[PDB]
RNA sequence: AGGAUAGUGGCCUACCAUGGUUUCAACGGGUAACGGGGAAUAAGGGUUCGAUUCCGGAGAGGGAGCCUGAGAAACGGCUACC
RNA sequence: GGUCGGAUUUCCAACGGGGCCUUUCCUUCUGGCUAACCUUGAGUCCUUGUGGCUCUUGGCGAACCAGGACUUUUACUUUGAAAAAAUUAGAGUGUUCAAAGCAGGCGUAUUGCUCGAAUAUAUUAGCAUGGAAUAAUAGAAUAGGACG
RNA sequence: AGGGGAUCGAAGAUGAUCAGAUACCGUCGUAGUCUUAACCAUAAACUAUGCCGACUAGGGAUCGGGUGGUGUUUUUUUAAUGACCCACUCGGCACCUUACGAGAAAUCAAAGUCUUUGGGUUCUGGGGGGAGUAUGGUCGCAAGGCUGAAACUUAAAGGAAUUG
């Protein structure tokens, strides 16, 4: 594993076998829906919805207690994202270490780390244009990638 | 041990094991309903919380993020499920 | 990465058998690698095999009854003909009566013989003796 | 082709043989000159009732199709009237048993009743000699969606 | 997957390998440089004639100690200088000088044979005559 | 679009467009390469050879050009040059 | 074994193909098929059987001809065909044998009779065909979806 | 090319040793050693062991994270937390035993699951020299690096182990 380091590590969630749950969830699919809606309006990403409503509340799988997975939802309530989140991340954490590239030329394992993310970024990048959630030709061109995560 | 019943382990052997490595993976955590100091509402609380949880009457904490299962916050009761 | 779950699961069965165990685990579990287990089972190379159902591809338990010498896969698929089945049974197959090569046809996965009765062809899967 | 310059040459585009007669007005101005090229192809609508010339179409042109029906990708677009296709193949080689992906560009007259774009798939006739390469026309297009449905500017 | 490639559309691989690494044996090599017909004395023939210039004594290699009576010769195609060892317990007088000489490979496909150094090939016939003839009596070499 | 051809075609011409091939090896270089049917050896897979009894192609010292003819750019036809 | 251990056969078994039913596409409208006749007016003249019937009660006229409100593409494999002759393998034949060759053989040699000159393989590509495992590909998500 | 230049110290000097000593040893000593801005791109750059995936044996120690003990320990006496103990678990640097198995052996839990030969994939080798030479190209200020033959020559070269 570890497509860009040599770490082997597992730790992953483990879901539950049932696929219909947990039999100590009184609340409504749809108050679970507009509860991640009003999230959304918060301006959080679906990662951090389906932490808040695992820890906050009892939502164990989103797409369990709901009918369907949380960027579905929020795609059906018109607050999908122009780029996707992985990808927002990814272009984020390469504006930090440029900018702390740009102080720090001397930073060599900075400009190699920075090559490893550039990278990944352009793997999703190519990915998300294949099944379409990128316009073709998008592209992270890295001198004015700032403008599209700030 | 050349002969064994890798489709009825024993249920020590199987608490035993990784919660990836079991014969049907699943998770090893819980939610836990809590009554903070203040109010008897319930709220729900996942056992590896990672959110500083907090209630509405006592709205500072009912858990503290730990790299494992969170801890309670010293004023609180809780029960599995 | 994983590119042959079949030929996982042969190794695990060969690993297995050569130590003795009258019982092996198998991770992930395709509809091929049944196919393959049935053919090994009609022909009393294994015993009974379970399907372990979890959500994501399901393992496989399968009773091992000492008699298997060696499963194998080869990988690629080869196209086989008709008339070249034989000489993959003379590059594999122990002796000439005994042991099988299992294919892939449109017509179904099975063995070399099955496959001379009802003259079709197609890939190979592997081997079993 | 109604519109677009259609007598965009020096000399008057028209179909040979075929006359309007300038006496007789019948409420079309037009006697537009079609066959269907055989094999079960469709003659477009948008060569029936166009009025593009194209002496290479095979609806409304001299040309005939016979001999190889073929299928390709289209992988160039930039020559007038005429695309280049990609036509990928799997190439056996006994000695290893295995194949190694081979590829034949092959250029190919396009009538002005069909669209095409660099990615559409394409079913191409055999006529007879069109240029110097050229020795199909174009029967057939089928680029039905893009998967271009997606990839718009978002609110 | 012991290093070389194994998929199904991995022909072009397995024969561009096997093109590039036939490089590394001495036939083939030799065979598609055509190093016989470009860099050899006799230009990739089986035999070869010429003239003999001059009649040679070579020291054998050690352990050995011999005089080995070999003769140098210009071949007639090339106009190449040769050695070419004389066998047999005389035969050198035989050979003389300015005589034309069929000479041959010796079997050790160039590679000088036992303890004669630089020397790969023999002669085989001296002014049209076998030296087997000449040395067994059977027949005599032409004068005139 | 025209010309030419037995006829299609940049085959050629005028005008116009900027195309066409290529790491799936283009372009170039080498070949002690005519191609194939085939041949030798070979458990199987392969390796080497095929100027040469049949099929196709090319040439008649090297080039080019042409006449007669259904048919030749013919060479036991012509013309010129080397 | 009624021909001095050799047909016959639901006694069947074991292989192999097809159709149908179980929620089950096998697209399609024009018209000649007139169902292994869905439904048995008239008739069960064979000493009893569930292996053999006649003009039929408008009778799903779906048992093939040439045109689509008609076509997801591909690899793979099956069969067929094509892959000149010679050659290769190989059938027949006492070239005295054999390499070969395609001959030859049998009479009533009185008026000629007759067997042959097979078969297989021939790789890839193209062509027709069955299969639908394997491996790709495509589909309805701002429904611009299908059914009608 | 600047800065710095304590130390040690290719060069050099010098004192020894010895047949010689332009070497080892002694005392100095430029470059260098350090830094900044550029080059270079090579090491026995080594685990002489490509990467990804699965499986095959036992054990204890250890580092990081986690989980569980009406387990010790200090702090108010013990709460907790820390530290420690025990038992598990994931990941890691390794180690030990054995030889299933492998290997020519040395040895190796991978160098195993290989003539019972096919999980995916990249690179490299084809007797010893000539030779990493010559030539061309390319990179470099240079030193040099990358790519890289042939003619010719040769019966061995080599690996591991055994006895002396
Ligand atoms: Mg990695
Ligand atoms: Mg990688
Ligand atoms: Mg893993
Ligand atoms: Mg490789
Ligand atoms: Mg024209
Ligand atoms: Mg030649
Ligand atoms: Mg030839
Ligand atoms: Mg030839
Ligand atoms: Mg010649
Ligand atoms: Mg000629
Ligand atoms: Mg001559
Ligand atoms: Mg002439
Ligand atoms: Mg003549
Ligand atoms: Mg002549
Ligand atoms: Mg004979
Ligand atoms: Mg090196
Ligand atoms: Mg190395
Ligand atoms: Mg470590
Ligand atoms: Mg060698
Ligand atoms: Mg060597």
């Amino acid at each position: 594993g570890r497509m860009h380091s040599a770490g082997k590590g597992i730790s992953s969630s483990a879901i539950p076998y049932s696929r219909n749950a947990p039999a100590w969830f009184k609340l409504s699919s749809e108050s679970v829906i507009e509860q991640i809606v009003k999230y959304a309006r918060k301006g959080l990403t679906p990662s951090q919805i389906g932490v808040l409503l695992r820890d906050a509340h009892g939502v164990t799988q989103a797409r369990v207690i709901t009918g369907n997975k949380i960027m579905r939802i929020l795609k059906s309530n018109g607050l999908a994202p122009e780029i996707p989140e992985d990808l927002y991340y990814l272009i984020k954490k390469a504006v930090s270490v440029r900018k702390h590239l740009e102080r720090n030329r001397k930073d060599k394992d900075a400009k190699f780390r920075l090559i490893l993310i550039e990278s990944r970024i352009h793997r999703l990048a190519r990915y998300y244009r294949t099944v379409a959630v990128l316009p073709p030709n998008w592209k992270y061109e890295s001198a004015t990638a700032s403008a599209l995560v700030n | 041990v050349l002969v064994q019943d890798l489709l009825h382990p024993t249920a020590a052997s199987e608490a035993r094991k990784h919660k990836l490595k079991t014969l049907v993976q699943g998770p090893r955590s819980y939610f836990l309903d809590v009554k903070c100091p203040g109010c008897l509402n319930i709220t729900t609380v996942f056992s590896h919380a990672q959110t500083a949880v907090t209630c509405e009457s006592c709205s500072t904490i009912l858990c503290t993020p730990t790299g494992g299962k969170a801890k309670l916050s010293e004023g609180t009761s809780f029960r599995r499920k | 990465t994983r590119s042959s779950v079949l030929a996982d699961a042969l190794n695990a069965i060969n690993n297995a058998e050569k130590t003795g165990k009258r019982q092996v685990l198998i991770r992930p579990s395709s509809k091929v690698i049944i196919k393959f287990l049935q053919v090994m089972q009609k022909h009393g190379y294994i015993g009974e095999f379970e399907y372990i159902d979890d959500h994501r591809s399901g393992k496989i338990v399968v009773q091992l009854n000492g008699r298997l010498n060696k499963c194998g896969v080869i990988s690629p698929r080869f196209n086989v003909k008709i008339g070249d089945i034989e000489k993959w049974t003379a590059n594999l197959l122990p002796a000439r009566q005994f042991g099988y090569v299992i294919l892939t046809t449109s017509a179904g996965i099975m063995d070399h013989e099955e496959a001379r009765r009802k003259h079709v062809s197609g890939k190979i899967l592997g081997f079993v003796y | 082709s109604t519109e677009l310059t259609v007598q965009s040459e020096r000399a008057f585009q028209k179909q040979p043989h075929i006359f309007n007669n300038p006496k007789v007005k019948t409420s079309k101005r037009t006697k537009r000159w079609y066959k269907n090229a055989g094999l079960g192809f469709k003659t477009p609508k948008t060569a029936i009732e166009g009025s593009y010339i194209d002496k290479k179409c095979p609806f409304t042109g001299l040309v005939s199709i016979r001999g190889k029906i073929l299928t390709g990708t289209v992988v160039s677009t930039k020559m007038h009237r005429t695309i280049v296709i990609r036509r990928a193949y799997l190439h056996y080689i006994p000695k290893y048993n295995r194949y190694e992906k081979r590829h034949k560009n092959v250029p190919v007259h396009v009538s002005p009743a069909f669209r095409v774009q660099v990615g559409d798939i394409v079913t191409v006739g055999q006529c007879r000699p069109i240029s110097k390469t050229v020795r199909f026309n174009v029967v057939k297009v089928s680029a039905a969606a893009g998967k271009a449905n997606k990839q718009f500017a978002k609110f | 997957g012991k290093g070389k490639p194994r998929g199904l559309n991995s022909a072009r691989k397995l024969r561009v390998h096997r093109r590039n690494n036939r490089w590394a044996e001495n036939n083939y090599k030799k065979r598609l440089l055509g190093t016989a017909f470009k860099s050899s004395p006799f230009g990739g023939s089986s035999h070869a004639k010429g003239i003999v210039l001059e009649k040679l004594g070579i020291e054998s290699k050690q352990p050995n100690s011999a005089i080995r009576k070999c003769v140098r010769v210009q071949l007639i195609k090339n106009g190449k200088k040769v050695t070419a060892f004389v066998p047999n317990d005389g035969c050198l007088n035989f050979v003389d000088e300015n005589d034309e000489v069929l000479l041959a490979g010796f079997g050790r496909k160039g590679k000088a044979k036992g303890d004669i150094p630089g020397v790969r090939f023999k002669v085989v016939k001296v002014s049209g005559v076998s030296l087997l003839a000449l040395w067994k009596e059977k027949k005599e070499k032409p004068r005139s």
